[PDB]
């Protein structure tokens, strides 16, 4: 029933980077199809990252458009999967208008290194039944109630100001760290949720917390290693990991973090996950970008770099240079290369399939020919598109499969580049410019 | 000062609103409150 | 001699935008949702700080446990707006000379049975040999900040 | 009455219960091909099971792009976003391109929350508050409706201090939202004193307590932008507030996790729901080659919104390119991300109906004859240049004291206000004294 | 300045011209609100 | 254990006591006249006589020339500054093109300055304000000194104050049980917090418990401290002793990098120079590397004319692949390195070489034995050979990828089928660009 926030995009059907343990790839699983030799060498630098033993390498996955680069490295994403950090990155999002193309990377691969940290912490958590004092220095009490017990707190005289300075009543939620002192309200309970009838301009209603009130434990936290450079670049700098305001960070900061984080690894505070950083498209940034990756993938603790483009011998950007990829020399040979290889009718109809499963949809056998004709004639993701307006008009035909009327009525609705470059012809200088 | 409970070593944390005795944790409380 | 002192008329705004034109005043109710769906509220913080199912996770906020940050100065600090920041920076004006006192003279084993870090130790900047603190502390440092 | 501005005639794209377009309706004529295939992109909008999902509508200038855009707008209806941007708004000063894609794919995908509104108003009776000097506020409010006692919280008090209230003024209490406005003093009082610098107003005639069901319009960007710099907090009353100039700023995707986290926790609580919306791009070619690059990620996300790009250039140059020619000003890379709606000019027999439409919505009266050269003359130039005509007609026929068109007031204004080509003419014989 | 026509947006405007809050105030004026409370009786110290 | 970069080998530049080098020591092979070269650099930045001589490590790419310029970094050791760069740094949108290069020009050159800490610290566990047995004429009572007890693990003792600590004893809200410090060289005095010992008098209070300090109430130390002149010229440029409208209002607002004038590098030059000449302050000039400098815009290079004639400035190190490029900024002007010919003039070039196949094994076998791989010599042999139809950089970088394939096929060291099996699964420049060439009209 209810549609969450994130839903069928693009490439929502890959769940991992099909291998077995050997790193042998299957003809399809965990939604990939077919790039087998391409899913060797994903594999491959998949245990390269997941052993992080090395810094600075980098993987380009080149090939044609419409081969599965940006699908295998978001399938490679899920493969390695959330607790090891994957920056991904359209190559034009460095372009920022408040930093250069080389502070851009460079916080786009300070966020793909995670420090983990262990912190031992006691908080207390519940709901203040009351608070009660004398009255003369003060002393009183508190009450707090979990869902498990009530329980009362002999509290010293800062505590008292400090609880009446910030205004808490009878039937709040509050949690205070008892090592450092500091006070918080999270809201008020949900069986009190009544006792006023009309609500103060922020307020909000939870439930009572549960289990033990004064909870004692030691917590692991990730820390991408660019949060720990932007908390040292100004005094409040902890606001600009969501305002964005991280206005070129000065050099001093960023080798103190990485003597004090590597200072933190020898004693064993700390251990460093390395991550990835996905820059997808990267033929779009500039010579003066190519450059510094030509640096950043030398620091003791660069991520390792994954790249995809479709680009053939092409001009690289802010040049008349014409290379490999789009990309200079002097960094292609940093680089590893992976190349991509154009789908079989084979791999077509297998992966026309995967879509269908992911979209929900079922298709008659005849209709999985012509749409694998289709996206054989012309470009595969045209015929992955074919797919979804033919179930809204089966829906629309009441009917339930798709069927060959189904995708050649579709076929006729909706054009690919080379009918509508065609039907551009037939009509030229009716539109503006050639 | 330490949990009421008599097998329990560890410091004083709160006390039992119900109760007063001194405790220490969850475990402490419910052997306290099904004791008094 | 003075410059020549002008006053313009005041500019006239209508009881009528005033009272029905005003976007943080018409769409109140709609801006109370912005700060209620909100990750700066201290419920959300808590929830994802220390209510985790994964023992690795990827948790925002993580850093508000190495600055010296409760879960509500954050939200306030996020929604009180100028005056929160300017209070929150004087009192860690305050706080840097305690910090810097600890972190230059104390050096045996570690913060915990030499493991884990300890509140505060995300606060680099004092590190500094120029930071102001180990400055003030340093009579010849100071007098090359002039 | 709303003014009529050059689309304000299209309802919705006039489909019969089975998807084939009438050959007039909702204020639409012709163009079929297209209009069945934006049926199904309705479809596919209201499905709400895609994401990123995009069509190009491709085809000469005066055919119906951004019209047949706005039929989808006008088929959906108010409850789902539709945003619309021309390309050209993308060059920020403040902010990178490939920050204002995001912004506005941010912007087409609406959080939908139902409340209760509920107000108070009222003249005020009494104040009076209730550990010993706070508790809570009682309340009493009077209209010529009756009486009611309230429990205002302190936090709703601290605001009826703020405003300055008094026994006897006139409140309006939203009890969702602790908006309180002060109305003035209630005018049974208005002989306090003979003068006072008070406005006073009458006891109010309406109820003391209005209940509404109100539903919440608010899209993902409207929480990215309220959350990522500190809120103002400021309402006027602080002088902090001044000096700080609100600049937009490049907010992160390191924000925008937190806020579709936070949007999950709240649509499974079915506090709100979610409407995937549209965003439209009219001047798609306007785009730079790096926010082209750009979209090569923005519509493979698994959140995306449905995404409509109109264009009407032809083989030209891609803007930033300096050298790259392409179909409809977009690269071929991103022609083949999209499902392509060719659109066809106008025989003569579509544009009298066009001409008939816009006279009857725009006020105009209009003789037959005047309506066949109406025709004739759009037959010549283009479907565009003769409606513009329509007013001047209508202005000049009023003025000579006809409330029609006729012959004579069109063949006048058609000899006064000159199209594109005739000027085209007379710009190539006075060459050389322009 | 701003001239409004209501008794209200009077207020709004006295109290930003008398400055918004004791607290902004203070904390413009003498630095910070407490800097405000020690300047009042630092009057009277020997070393401020 | 720590991970291992591109370049963790390098060790030194392992040349004789003669200055000649030997043919594979510190991690490098090969190279000698530059390996010699730069040892003649060593000596050169090591004497501290000279200011603004340059270097450029021309050769092609992937034939040590940033490895050389790392390994005069292990020469000089930690205690000088070595400040890298690339040409790229310079397009800062903060700042103009060649401030950046001023900047680096100021990182490059550390003061090395030893002062006294001394403070005294404890639990205060008195205030004890000593009367004199007469007051002065006309007064109640007078003290000549406020007796304060501090403790620590070490043990206990009184000091006698100025009677004036009294008033910042009530600023600070000072009470005893509190843990207290207190500069020898200034008498001002900051309370710490409530001592650990009391944490346990209540179930809670709103201050964080600091541990009782070790070592006694009274400490010394010498330690010499280290800030760049650009550290200097930045705590000049924006204060950090906030205690004021201005520097409150520039520190709640971005902290921009800011266009610093040739007035505050006067003045702090004429400052340093004091304490230079007073024995206070060692100087260490050091070096300022920039790789990738055919990156600069001929703005840059023009402005290289001044910064590296400078009398101040430190010595440079700028590294080249490029052939006869043009110089970036100008359309037509093609120049050797990409480098203008006026700037060219200007550096002491060292030619850097292509290795032969031998010296190429003999290199990724260092690399093995340093990213903690063993491989067989038929498979060592055989990636040489890759070696020998491509580059450096690939055939070096293939032997994790050969590691990881190694163990996941049950072998604890590289074989000639893992050399082979990872060719087949990643191209290198050369190869792939072939396979465009063969497809041109479907990318
Ligand atoms: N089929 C149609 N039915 C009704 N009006 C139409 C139709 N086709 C075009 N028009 C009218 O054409 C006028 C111009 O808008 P139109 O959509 O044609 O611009 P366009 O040229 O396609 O868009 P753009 O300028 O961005 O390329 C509008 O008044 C519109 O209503
Ligand atoms: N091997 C694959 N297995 C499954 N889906 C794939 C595979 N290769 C491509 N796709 C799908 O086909 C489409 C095009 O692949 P994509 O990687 O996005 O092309 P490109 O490399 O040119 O950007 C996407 O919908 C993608 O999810
Ligand atoms: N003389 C050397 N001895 C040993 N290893 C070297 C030597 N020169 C270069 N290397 C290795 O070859 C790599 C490529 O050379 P490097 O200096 O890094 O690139 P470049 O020549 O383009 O500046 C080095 O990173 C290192 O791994
Ligand atoms: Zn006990």
């Amino acid at each position: 029933d209810v549609t969450r926030i994130e839903r069928i995009g693009a490439h929502s059907h890959i769940r991992g980077l099909g291998l077995d343990d050997a790193l042998e790839p299957r003809q399809a699983s965990q939604g990939m199809v077919g790039q087998l030799a391409a899913r060797r060498a994903a594999g491959v630098v998949l245990e390269m990252i997941r052993e992080g033993k090395i810094a600075g390498r980098a993987v380009l996955i080149a090939g044609q458009p419409g081969t599965g680069k940006t699908a295998i490295a978001m399938g490679m994403a899920q493969a390695l999967g959330p607790d090891t950090p994957f920056t991904a990155i359209a190559g034009s999002e460095i372009f920022s208008l408040e930093m250069s193309k080389t502070e851009a990377l460079t916080q786009a691969f300070r966020r793909s290194i995670g420090v983990r940290i262990k912190e031992e912490t006691e908080i207390i958590e519940g709901e203040v039944v009351e608070i009660q004092i004398d009255r003369p220095s003060k002393v009183g009490k508190l009450t707090l109630k979990t869902t498990e017990m009530e329980t009362i707190y002999d509290l010293g005289t800062k505590m008292i100001e400090s609880l009446t300075k910030d205004k808490v009543q009878a039937g709040d939620v509050i949690t205070i760290d008892k090592a450092t002192g500091k006070i918080s309200k999270l809201g008020r309970s949900f069986t009190r949720a009544r006792d006023y009838d009309a609500m103060g301009s922020q307020t909000k209603f939870v439930q009572c917390p549960d289990g033990e009130l004064q909870k004692r434990k030691e917590v692991v936290h990730t820390v991408s290693l660019h949060e720990i450079d932007v908390i040292n670049s100004r005094t409040q700098g902890f606001l600009a990991l969501f305002s964005g305001d991280t206005g070129e960070i000065k050099s001093e900061v960023r080798e103190q973090i990485n003597a004090k984080v590597a200072e933190w690894r020898e004693e064993g505070k700390a251990e460093i996950i390395p991550g990835v950083l996905f820059i997808d498209e990267v033929h779009m940034l500039d010579i003066e970008s190519f450059s510094f990756l030509n640096r950043a993938l030398e620091s003791d603790m660069a991520p390792v770099l994954i790249m995809a483009t479709n680009r053939g011998i092409t001009r690289i950007r802010g040049t008349s240079y014409q290379s490999p990829h789009g990309i200079p020399i002097d960094l292609l040979d940093r680089l590893l290369i992976v190349s991509t290889t154009p789908y079989s009718e084979k791999d077509t109809k297998q992966i026309l399939r995967i879509r269908c499963e992911e979209e929900d949809v079922e298709m008659s056998e005849d209709a999985y020919t012509v749409l694998t004709r289709i996206g054989l004639e012309t470009s595969l993701r045209y015929a992955i598109q074919l797919i979804t307006a033919a179930s809204l008009v089966c829906r629309k035909r009441k009917g339930t499969e798709v069927q060959v009327d189904d995708i050649k009525r579709v076929y006729s609705l909706f054009l690919d580049e080379s009918r509508s470059t065609q039907y551009m012809k037939e009509y030229q200088d009716a539109f503006l410019f050639n | 000062p330490r949990c009421s409970v008599p097998g329990c070593p560890h410091p004083r944390r709160y006390a039992c609103s119900r109760t007063g005795q001194a405790l220490c944790s969850l475990q402490c409380y419910r052997i306290n409150l099904q004791m008094r | 001699w003075s410059p020549f002192h002008i006053s313009l008329k005041p500019y006239h705004i209508s009881k009528f935008i005033y009272r029905h034109g005003q976007i943080r005043v018409f769409n109140h109710s709609r801006d109370r949702w912005l700060r209620v769906l909100s990750p700066f509220a201290p419920d959300y913080i808590q929830r994802s700080l220390f209510h985790r199912k994964g023992i690795n996770e990827e948790s925002c906020f993580s850093f508000l446990r190495f600055i010296d940050i409760s879960p509500a100065e954050m939200a306030n600090l996020m929604l009180q707006g100028l005056l929160a920041r300017w209070l929150a920076l004087f009192l860690s004006l305050k706080a840097s000379y305690r910090l810097h006192q600890l972190r230059s003279w104390g050096a045996p084993e570690g913060e915990s049975h030499q493991r884990y870090l300890r509140n505060k130790d995300f606060l680099l900047g004092v590190n500094f040999p120029l930071s102001f603190p180990n400055l003030c502390s340093c009579p010849l440092l100071k007098s090359l900040v002039f | 009455t709303q003014r009529i501005a050059s689309h304000s005639h299209v309802k919705g794209l006039g489909l019969d219960e089975s998807g084939l377009a009438k050959q007039a309706a909702s204020g639409l004529v012709g163009q079929e091909n297209a209009r069945e295939a934006c049926g199904v992109i309705v479809e596919l909008i209201k499905s709400k099971k895609m994401a990123g999902r995009a069509v190009l509508l491709a085809g000469p200038p005066g055919t119906g792009k951004t019209a047949l855009a706005l039929a989808i707008a006008q088929e959906l209806g108010s409850k789902v976003p539709f945003c619309p941007m021309v390309g050209s708004e993308v060059y920020s000063t403040e902010i990178k391109k490939t920050e204002v894609l995001m912004e506005n794919f941010r912007r087409a995908i609406g959080l939908r929350i139902k409340e209760t509104k509920e107000v108070y108003e009222g003249e005020v009776t009494e104040l009076t508050p209730c550990g010993k000097t706070i508790s809570h506020v009682i309340i009493g409010l009077k209209t010529a409706k009756g009486t009611k006692q309230l429990k205002l919280d302190p936090s709703i008090f601290e605001s009826l201090q703020k405003e300055r209230v008094e026994a006897g003024d006139v409140i309006y209490i939203e009890a969702n939202s602790g908006a309180v406005k002060r109305q003035g003093r209630c005018d049974t009082y208005a002989t306090e004193f003979d003068l006072e610098a008070e406005e006073y107003v009458p006891l109010p005639k309406g109820d003391v307590h209005k209940k509404k069901e109100i539903i919440q319009d608010v899209t993902l960007h409207d929480l990215d932008v309220a959350n990522a710099r500190p809120q103002g907090g400021q309402d006027i009353l602080s002088m902090m507030g001044q000096l700080m100039k609100p600049k937009k700023t490049e907010i992160t995707d390191k924000l925008r996790g937190e806020i579709n986290k936070v949007v999950n926790k709240y649509i499974d609580q079915g506090i709100a729901e979610l409407v995937p919306g549209v965003l439209f791009v009219d001047e798609v070619h306007m785009l730079d080659i790096e926010c082209f690059t750009y979209l090569h990620r923005a519509l493979e996300s698994s959140i995306a919104p449905i995404v409509i790009f109109a264009s009407n250039r032809g083989n030209c140059v891609i803007r930033g390119t300096e050298d790259i020619t392409s179909p409809h000003g977009i690269p071929l890379d991103l022609l083949d991300r999209v499902m392509i709606i060719r659109t066809m000019l106008y025989t003569p027999q579509e544009m009298k109906q066009i001409i008939k439409i816009r006279a009857q919505t725009e006020g105009i009266n209009i003789s037959e004859e005047a309506l066949n050269h109406l025709g004739e003359i759009g037959t010549k130039t283009t479907l565009r240049y003769s409606v513009q005509l329509l007013t001047p007609a209508n202005l000049l026929a009023k003025i000579n004291g006809k409330d029609s068109i006729e012959k004579e007031h069109v063949e006048e204004i058609s000899e006064l206000f000159y199209d594109a080509k005739s000027s085209a003419k007379i710009l190539a014989d006075q060459q050389d004294k322009y | 300045d701003s001239y409004c026509n209501d008794r209200s947006a009077e207020y709004e405007r006295r109290v930003l011209k008398e400055g918004g809050s004791l607290a902004a105030k203070q904390c413009l004026l003498n630095g910070a609100p407490e800097l405000a409370a020690d300047w009042l009786n630092r009057r009277s110290q020997f070393f401020p």
